C-alpha cells in the first residue's frame, strides 16, 4: 500500500527506463503486455486494473516523436496505457531555451493533467523519481518546468532523479555545458536528492569487469536499471532491515544543497568469470569503495565521503557486513569526514536480482549497492566549469538560447549558482578543532 | 529489381533483404537489413 | 526459524541456493555461446551481401 | 510527424534532386510509379517526412520543380523516377535565362515566383506540422542560383522560424564552367549568409577527385556523382526518420553547431567508399571509417581542411553499431590532431546514431564540418570577382538590364566582411 | 591459514610456475578444472563452488609467455585476473621493466596481488620467482618488492631468484640485469633463495639421468624445491617448520639472506632399483658439492648455517645420526660460531610423482637449505663480468637510454663490494 | 601481439619483400586469396605481426609498395601471391632512377615520399602496439638504395622507439652490377649508420657461394636468391609470431646485438641450408646446426670473419631442440676459436629458441652474424668510392641535382669513421 511514482523526460531518459521497465516487469513475474503467467508487491511500481493488466505508474515524455514511437509499437505496445506513453509536437534540438520557453511549454499542461490523473490513484505515495539527462534541450530545459511546477503543487513530496551527467572527457553534444550549467539553478532548490550517473563508469566497467568489449546503450541502461531496482525494494520486497525512501533520504544529505550522491553496483560480473571466484559480503563490499568501479568519473581519494549508505539484496548475513564496515572503515585511504563518525548504513532484502535475458550480469548470491555522499564531486564541476567559461567568454552559441527568449544575464546567473555550490564543498571539506 | 541503379558507386543492395533473417532459440525472428 | 542459526539456513539453504547459482549460470554460459553465433553468421550474412 | 519540403532549381538542382528523389525510393521501397513495394514496417511510419499520400497507395514527392528552361524540365519526367511527380506541381518559364543572376531574381524571376510561391503555400498549408524547408540549386547560373535566392528572398517573410537546409554546388575551383560564374556566385553569397539558416557547398571537382583517387572508376558520368552527393542528402536528413540511441534532425543539426548567425557554410561527405579492386581488402569497422571520414581525400569540398581549423564537425551515423567505441576512437581523431580543431571550443565533434544502416551496407556515416579552410575558397572568388568587377567586364548585362553598381559594391563589402571575421574568429 | 602467494615474473618465473603449479595439484589433490577428482589453504584459494583458483599472480610484460599458460590446460584452473599480460617486452634489459613497462602495469600487478592479499588473511610469505636476466625478471621485480616492501613488507619476500650461471647465458647484457638486481634485492628481499642452474645442468644427467635435458626438466626440479619447503606449512609433521621459522633461523645478518637448496633424493628410476634409502644416508649424500643447484663450491664456503627439510617416510632417530655423520666428517666445512648450524624439517607426507617426469617414487624427500660463505665465488664472477662491460662502456647506451642512470650501475658495485665483503669478513 | 610492416623499395627490394611475403604467407598457411588455410592454430598465433584481418578471412601483408617505376611494380603484383598485396599500398611513380642515388632522393624521390608515408602511417594507425619498420633495398641501385635512404629517414623521424632494420644488399667485393655502386653505397650508408637500429647487410657474391657449394645448385636464378634471404628475415621475427622457450623479439636483439650506436651492420645468415645430395645424410639436431652457423661460408655479405672479431654474435633458432645441448653447443665454441670472440664481452652468444620450426624443416636457426669484419667490406666500398670520386668520374647528374660533391666527402668520411669504430673495437 506504498508506492513510487516515476517520470522518465528526454531520450535518455525514456530508454533508461526502457531498461527499468523491463526490469521490473522480469522481477515482479509480469508479461510483457500486463497479465500475470498463472502478493502486494505490484503495487510500488504496478497498478492493478479488473482483469490482469497491471498498468506502469510511469509517464514518458519527450519532445521527439521518434524515440517515442518504438516504445508506442514495439513489445510493450499492451502494456503502457496509451495515452500515458505521451509524445511531442517538435524537437527540443539540444537547446534550453527551446525546452523551458517556446516548445516545451505547450506539454507542461498535459504532464501535469497526468500527474495529478496518477496521484489521486494513489493512497501512499512516498515521492517522485525522475529520470533525465543534462545535455538535450528536453532532458534539461523541459525536466526544469517539470521541478518548477511539481515544487509548487506538491509541496513536501521527496523527489529524486537518476541524471545522466555530461562526461569530461568524450562527450557528443556541443552546447551540452550550456545546458549543464542552467539546469543547475532547478535542481538545487527544485530537488530533493540527485543521482548522479556519467558516462564514464559503464564506459570502462563494461570493459574491465565484464569480458564483453563494445558496449553499447542497450548495456549501459541495464546498469542503471539495476540500481534503481536495488534501491525501490526496500520499499518493495520484505528484509531484515529495510530503507525506506524518506528513511534514505535524510540520513545520506547533509545539507539542504548537498545531496548530490555518487554510485556504485559492486556484483557486476560476467557469466563465464563469477563461478572463478567467491563472492562473500565482505569482498563484494571491498570491491566497491574501490576508485574504478564508482558511476561518476571522479577519484574519491581527492575527497572524503560524508555518510554512505549501503544497500544488500539476496543473501546477505548481518553480521558479516558489520564485519566488512568495521574491515573497510579501519583502512587509511578510503578516509571519511571528521564531524560524521558513523558515516554508514546497512540495508537487507531477502530477494536475490535477477538477470534479464541477453544481458551480461551474471546472477549472485548477494548484491550491493552503495551509494556514497563525496566531497570529491566538487570537482566534477571542476572540468565543466572550465569547460563552460571558454566557451562563454566570446558568446559563442549564446544566439541560439537569446534567440529564444532567454535572457542573457540569466546565463552568469546560473555561473555564480554553481560558483556558490562549489565553495559549500571547500567549507565542509575544512575540519573543525 | 533489388535495388534501384544497378552499380551505384555508394552501393547496391542485389538480395532480398527478406530472406536476411536470424533468430535465437528462444527469440521471434527477425530480418537483419531493419533493424532497432 | 531458530534451527536456522547452527543449520538450516546453512548447508540446506545456503549450499543449496549455491547449488541452484551453479547450475543457474550455466544457462547463461549457453545462451549467451548461442548469441556470439547470431554475431558470426551475422558476418556471414553480410560477407556474402558485400561479395 | 514532421516534415521537410524538398524544391529544387535550375538544371543542376533539377539533376541533383532527380537522383535525390530515386535514392530514397528505394529507401523507402518506392517503384517508379508510387506504391509501396517494401518489407518493413519502419519504413513507411515517417513517409509523412519525404513523401505524403494520394488515392491509395500512391505516395506522391512534395518537391516544387522551378526551372526557367524547360529543355532539361523533360529530362527529369522522362527518367526512371519521373512519372513519380505530380504534373501541375511543375512549374516552367516560356523561355530560359541565360546565365545572369540579374535576370533570374528581377525581370522574368518575378513572372514566375508568384506561382512557385503559390504552390509551396499550397503543400505546407496540407502539412500537420512543418519542420523545414529543403534547395537544391547551384550558384554558376541564372536559373540555378538567380531563381533559387528570389525564392529564398521572400520565403523567410512567411516562415521565420523555419529551418532552411541548401545543397549548392559552390563554383569550381580548378576549371570553371561558365565565365560568369564570379558574378553569379558573389550575389548569391551575398544573398545566402543573411536568410539562409543553414547550407552545404559543392565543389565539382571535388566529386571528381573522389570518384578518380577514391572509388578508381574510369567513365563516371553526371549520375555516378548525382548519386555520391544524394547519399549525402539523405544521411542529412535521416535521423528524423529512423529511430536510435542518439538522433539529431535538421533543427538538432544546426542550432549546436553554427556558432554565430551567418557561419552556416559546411563540408560534407559520405563515409564508406570503395573502389572495385579494394572491397574485400577493407574491413567495415568503425575505427576504419573515420580515418576515411576526417582524411581530406574523402571529401566533397576541393579546399582541404589542413589550412584552417574545424570549429565544429557532426557525423551521423546509421546501423548498429556500440558507439561507445565510436567515443573511444573520436577522442583519438581530437587527441591525435589537435592544431586543426579549434581550442575555444573544446566540444568539437558531435555524434548522432540511426538504428537501421541504408539498405545493405552493413554501417555507414556522413560528415558534415564547419571550417576557418571554407576562407581558401571565398578569398580567392572574390579576387576572381574584384580581378574582374574594376575592369568593367561582363557587366552591362547586369547593370544595363537590371541593379546599378552599387547592389555589386555591397556584395563585395559582405564578402570582405564574411572574410574578416572568419579570420579573426580563427585564433579567436 | 598458514599461507602463501606464488608470484610469478618474468618467463623463467612462470615457467617454473607452470611445473610448480603441475605438481602443487597433485598433492592437493585438485583437477586443471579447480575441482577435486586443509593442505590448499597454502596455495590455490577457495572459491565458491569445488574449485580452487591458484595463489598466485602471474605477471609477465612480453604477450606470448604467459599466453600459452592462459590458453593451456590449467585455463580454468589460472583466474583470468591473476593473468596479468603484457605487451611490450622489456628487451631482456633491467631499465625497461623497471621503468619504460615498469608502472605501467605495476599498478594492476599490485592491485593483483592485493585482491588475493584480502583472502589471504594470515599468510605466511610470497613466494616471488624471477631471473637476473631481463627486465621481466630483473627489472620489474625490483620494482615489484619495493612496492611489495613498502605496502607489506613484514610478509616473508622469499625471493626464487634464478642466477646467471659462470659461463652459459642467454644473454650478453646478462651481467648487467643481475648485478642491478642483485644490489636491489639487498634493500628488499626477506630470505631470497638462489637458482644457479648450472649444476641442475649437470645432475641432469647423473642423478636423473636425462640426457638432453630441456627446460621443463629444471623447472619440474625447481617446483618440488618450492614443494618440499612450504610442505611444512600444508601438510603436517613431527618437527615441521614454519616459513618465519626457517628464515630467523637460517639467515644470520639481514644481508646474508642468500642461502644455497638442492634436492637430495634426486634419484631416478633407472637406479632406485639399486638405491638402498635411509635418511641418514640421503641427506649425508646431499652436501656433496656436485649436487648443489648453485655452482659456487660450497666445499670451500663455510656453512654459516643449514637447514634440512625432512619430507616423506623419515625417522627422529635417523635423522639424528644423520647429523652425528656431518658433524665427525670434520672435512665438512663449519663456521666457527654456531656448534651444530642444524635445522631439522621433519614431515610425514612422501614426494609426488610428476606424470613422466624423471623422478621416481622415492619413499623419502628430504631436502637442504645451507647458508655458505661460497656465494660470495658465485658473486666475484658476475661482478668480473660486468666489469669488462663496464670499463669501457658497452651497451650502457640502450640502459641509459631507457628511463636509468649510469651512476646506478657504479653503485651497483659499491652494493655488490658490500654483499661479497659480508661473505668474507665472517 | 607486436607488429611490423614491410618497407620493400626498389626493384631489389620489392622482389625480395614479395619472396619474402611469400614464404611468410607459406609459414602462416595463407593462401593469394588471403583465406587462412593452415592446419593449426600458431599459424594464426599473433598474425598482427605481418598480416592485417580483412573481411572474409582475408589477411593483407601489410606493407607499402614504394618504387619509381611501374615494371616492377607490374612484376610483384603478377606474381603468384601478387592478389593479396592492397593495391592503395601500390604508391609508384613513373619517372626513373637511372641507377642515380640523387634521382630516387630528390627529383622524384622527395615528391613521392609524402604520399609513401601517408601509407606508412595508414599501417601505423590502423596497427595497435607497433614493434618496428622492415625495408628491403639495394645499396648501388638508385631508386632502391636511395629511396629507401630518405624513407629510413623520414619514418625514424616519425616513429623512433619502434626499431626500424633494412636487409640492405651491400654492394659486390668483385663484379659490379651498375657502374654506379660506389657513389650509392657511401651516401646511404653514411644514412644508414645513423637511421636504422639493425641493418643487415646482403653480398649478392657470399648469397651465391650458398647456391656454389652449400646448395650445390646448377643454375641459381634469383628465386631461391630471394628465397634465400628471406628466410633469414623469418626467422628473426620468428620471437613474435610463433611460441618460443627462448623468445628473443628484435627488441631483444637489438639491445644485444648494438654495443654503441654506431654499429648495427651485423651480416645475417641462415642455418640448416643445405643440398639435394646432402640431405640424405645430415642429422637434424644441435650440434651440426652449429657447424654450418658458425661456419665462415654462411655470410650473405660477403666481409668474411677471419679478417675480424665477434662482437656479439646471435643465432635465433627454430624447432624442439634441448636448451643444455644448445648451451653446450655455443658456450663450446668461444670456447674454442676464442680469437675472433672478444674477451671484453665475457660470452657474446645469444641463444633464442623458437618451438615450432618452419613448415617442410625440423630443426632451424638463424645466424645474425655480429663479427667486426663489415668494415672491411666498407673500407673495400670506401677505396672504390674514392677512386672514382677524387678524379670526379660521374658526378654531375648529381651535382645538377643539388648533390654536391660536399656530401659526397661526409658520406666518405661518416663511412670512414664507422670503419674506424669498428676496427677499434677488435
Ligand atoms: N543513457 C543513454 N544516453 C543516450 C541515449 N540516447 C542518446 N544518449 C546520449 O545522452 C546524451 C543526453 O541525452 P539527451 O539530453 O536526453 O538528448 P535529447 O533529449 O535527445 O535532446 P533533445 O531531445 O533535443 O532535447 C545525448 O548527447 C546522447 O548522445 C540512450 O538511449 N541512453
Ligand atoms: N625459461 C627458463 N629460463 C631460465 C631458466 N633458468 C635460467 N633461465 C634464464 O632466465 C632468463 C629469463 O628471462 P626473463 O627473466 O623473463 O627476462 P627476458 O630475457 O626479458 O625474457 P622475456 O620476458 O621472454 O623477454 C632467460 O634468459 C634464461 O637464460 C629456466 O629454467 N627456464
Ligand atoms: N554534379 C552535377 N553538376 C551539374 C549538373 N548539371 C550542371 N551541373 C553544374 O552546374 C554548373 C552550372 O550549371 P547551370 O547551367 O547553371 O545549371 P542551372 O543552375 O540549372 O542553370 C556547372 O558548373 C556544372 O558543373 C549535374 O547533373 N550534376
Ligand atoms: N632476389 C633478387 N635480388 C635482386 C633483384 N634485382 C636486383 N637484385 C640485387 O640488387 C642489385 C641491383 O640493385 P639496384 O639496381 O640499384 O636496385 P634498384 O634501385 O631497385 O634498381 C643487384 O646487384 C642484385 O644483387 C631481384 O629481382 N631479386
Ligand atoms: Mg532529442
Ligand atoms: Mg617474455
Amino acid at each position: 500500500m506504498r508506492e513510487c511514482i516515476s517520470v522518465h523526460v528526454g531520450q535518455a531518459g525514456v530508454q533508461i527506463g526502457n531498461a527499468c521497465w523491463e526490469l521490473y516487469c522480469l522481477e515482479h513475474g509480469i508479461q510483457p503486455d500486463g497479465q500475470m503467467p498463472s502478493d502486494d508487491s505490484f503495487n510500488t511500481f504496478f497498478s492493478e486494473t479488473g482483469a490482469g493488466k497491471h498498468v506502469p505508474r510511469a509517464v514518458f515524455v519527450d519532445l521527439e516523436p521518434t524515440v517515442i514511437d518504438e516504445v508506442r509499437t514495439g513489445t510493450y505496445r499492451q502494456l503502457f496505457h496509451p495515452e500515458q506513453l505521451i509524445t511531442g509536437k517538435e524537437d527540443a534540438a539540444n537547446n534550453y531555451a527551446r525546452g523551458h520557453y517556446t516548445i516545451g511549454k505547450e506539454l507542461i499542461d498535459l504532464v501535469l493533467d497526468r500527474i495529478r490523473k496518477l496521484a489521486d490513484q494513489c493512497t501512499g505515495l512516498q515521492g517522485f523519481l525522475i529520470f533525465h539527462s543534462f545535455g538535450g534541450g528536453t532532458g534539461s530545459g523541459f525536466t526544469s518546468l517539470l521541478m518548477e511546477r511539481l515544487s509548487v503543487d506538491y509541496g513536501k513530496k521527496s523527489k529524486l532523479e537518476f541524471s545522466i551527467y555530461p562526461a569530461p572527457q568524450v562527450s557528443t553534444a556541443v552546447v551540452e555545458p550550456y545546458n549543464s550549467i542552467l539546469t543547475t539553478h532547478t535542481t538545487l532548490e527544485h530537488s530533493d536528492c540527485a543521482f548522479m550517473v556519467d558516462n564514464e563508469a559503464i564506459y570502462d566497467i563494461c570493459r574491465r569487469n565484464l569480458d564483453i568489449e563494445r558496449p553499447t546503450y542497450t548495456n549501459l541502461n541495464r546498469l542503471i536499471g539495476q540500481i534503481v531496482s536495488s534501491i525501490t525494494a526496500s520499499l518493495r520486497f520484505d528484509g531484515a532491515l529495510n530503507v525506506d525512501l524518506t528513511e534514505f533520504q535524510t540520513n545520506l544529505v547533509p545539507y539542504p544543497r548537498i545531496h548530490f550522491p555518487l554510485a556504485t553496483y559492486a556484483p557486476v560480473i560476467s557469466a563465464e568469470k563469477a563461478y572463478h571466484e567467491q563472492l562473500s559480503v565482505a569482498e563484494i563490499t571491498n570491491a566497491c569503495f574501490e576508485p574504478a568501479n564508482q558511476m561518476v568519473k571522479c577519484d574519491p581519494r581527492h575527497g572524503k565521503y560524508m555518510a554512505c549508505c549501503l544497500l544488500y539484496r539476496g543473501d546477505v548475513v548481518p553480521k558479516d557486513v558489520n564485519a566488512a564496515i568495521a574491515t573497510i572503515k579501519t583502512k587509511r585511504t578510503i578516509q571519511f569526514v571528521d564531524w560524521c563518525p558513523t558515516g554508514f548504513k546497512v540495508g537487507i532484502n531477502y530477494q536475490p536480482p535477477t538477470v534479464v535475458p541477453g544481458g551480461d550480469l551474471a546472477k549472485v548470491q548477494r548484491a550491493v549497492c552503495m551509494l556514497s555522499n563525496t566531497t570529491a564531486i566538487a570537482e566534477a564541476w571542476a572540468r565543466l566549469d572550465h569547460k563552460f567559461d571558454l566557451m562563454y567568454a566570446k558568446r559563442a552559441f549564446v544566439h541560439w538560447y537569446v534567440g529564444e527568449g532567454m535572457e542573457e544575464g540569466e546565463f552568469s546567473e546560473a555561473r555564480e549558482d554553481m560558483a556558490a555550490l562549489e565553495k559549500d564543498y571547500e567549507e565542509v571539506g575544512m575540519d573543525s578543532v | 529489381p533489388p535495388c534501384v541503379n544497378p552499380g551505384n558507386p555508394v552501393f547496391s543492395c542485389m538480395l532480398d533483404p527478406k530472406t536476411l533473417h536470424t533468430t535465437t532459440s528462444l527469440s521471434k525472428p527477425k530480418m537483419i537489413m531493419y533493424k532497432t | 526459524q531458530f534451527r536456522e542459526r547452527c543449520q538450516e539456513l546453512r548447508a540446506e539453504l545456503f549450499c543449496i541456493h549455491q547449488k541452484a547459482v551453479c547450475e543457474e549460470r550455466k544457462a547463461q554460459i549457453a545462451f549467451n555461446e548461442e548469441l556470439k553465433r547470431q554475431k558470426v553468421v551475422e558476418e556471414q550474412m553480410f560477407s556474402k551481401l558485400w561479395e | 510527424m514532421r516534415e521537410i519540403v524538398h524544391l529544387q532549381a535550375g538544371q543542376c538542382g533539377n539533376q541533383i534532386g532527380a537522383k535525390f528523389w530515386e535514392v530514397i525510393s528505394d529507401e523507402h521501397g518506392i517503384d517508379p510509379t508510387g506504391t509501396y513495394h517494401g518489407d518493413s514496417d519502419l519504413q513507411l511510419e515517417r513517409i509523412n517526412v519525404y513523401y505524403n499520400e494520394a488515392t491509395g497507395g500512391k505516395y506522391v514527392p512534395r518537391a516544387v520543380l522551378v526551372d526557367l528552361e524547360p529543355g532539361t524540365m523533360d529530362s527529369v519526367r522522362s527518367g526512371p523516377f519521373g512519372q513519380i511527380f505530380r504534373p501541375d506541381n511543375f512549374v516552367f518559364g516560356q523561355s530560359g535565362a541565360g546565365n545572369n543572376w540579374a535576370k533570374g531574381h528581377y525581370t522574368e524571376g518575378a513572372e514566375l515566383v508568384d506561382s512557385v510561391l503559390d504552390v509551396v503555400r499550397k503543400e505546407a498549408e496540407s502539412c500537420d506540422c512543418l519542420q523545414g524547408f529543403q534547395l537544391t540549386h547551384s550558384l554558376g547560373g541564372g536559373t540555378g542560383s538567380g531563381m533559387g535566392t528570389l525564392l529564398i528572398s521572400k520565403i523567410r517573410e512567411e516562415y521565420p522560424d523555419r529551418i532552411m537546409n541548401t545543397f549548392s554546388v559552390v563554383p569550381s575551383p580548378k576549371v570553371s564552367d561558365t565565365v560568369v560564374e564570379p558574378y553569379n556566385a558573389t550575389l548569391s553569397v551575398h544573398q545566402l549568409v543573411e536568410n539562409t539558416d543553414e547550407t552545404y557547398c559543392i565543389d565539382n571537382e571535388a566529386l571528381y577527385d573522389i570518384c578518380f583517387r577514391t572509388l578508381k572508376l574510369t567513365t563516371p558520368t553526371y549520375g555516378d556523382l548525382n548519386h555520391l552527393v544524394s547519399a549525402t542528402m539523405s544521411g542529412v536528413t535521416t535521423c528524423l526518420r529512423f529511430p536510435g540511441q542518439l538522433n539529431a534532425d535538421l533543427r538538432k543539426l544546426a542550432v549546436n553547431m553554427v556558432p554565430f548567425p551567418r557561419l552556416h557554410f559546411f563540408m560534407p561527405g559520405f563515409a564508406p567508399l570503395t573502389s572495385r579492386g579494394s572491397q574485400q581488402y577493407r574491413a567495415l569497422t568503425v575505427p576504419e571509417l573515420t580515418q576515411q571520414m576526417f582524411d581530406a581525400k574523402n571529401m566533397m569540398a576541393a579546399c582541404d581542411p589542413r589550412h584552417g581549423r574545424y570549429l565544429t564537425v557532426a557525423a551521423v551515423f546509421r546501423g548498429r553499431m556500440s558507439m561507445k567505441e565510436v567515443d573511444e576512437q573520436m577522442l583519438n581523431v581530437q587527441n591525435k590532431n589537435s592544431s586543426y580543431f579549434v581550442e575555444w571550443i573544446p566540444n568539437n565533434v558531435k555524434t548522432a546514431v540511426c538504428d537501421i544502416p541504408p539498405r545493405g551496407l552493413k554501417m555507414s556515416a556522413t560528415f558534415i564540418g564547419n571550417s576557418t579552410a571554407i576562407q581558401e575558397l571565398f578569398k580567392r572568388i572574390s579576387e576572381q570577382f574584384t580581378a574582374m568587377f574594376r575592369r568593367k567586364a561582363f557587366l552591362h548585362w547586369y547593370t544595363g538590364e537590371g541593379m546599378d553598381e552599387m547592389e555589386f559594391t555591397e556584395a563585395e563589402s559582405n564578402m570582405n566582411d564574411l572574410v574578416s571575421e572568419y579570420q579573426q574568429y580563427q585564433d579567436a
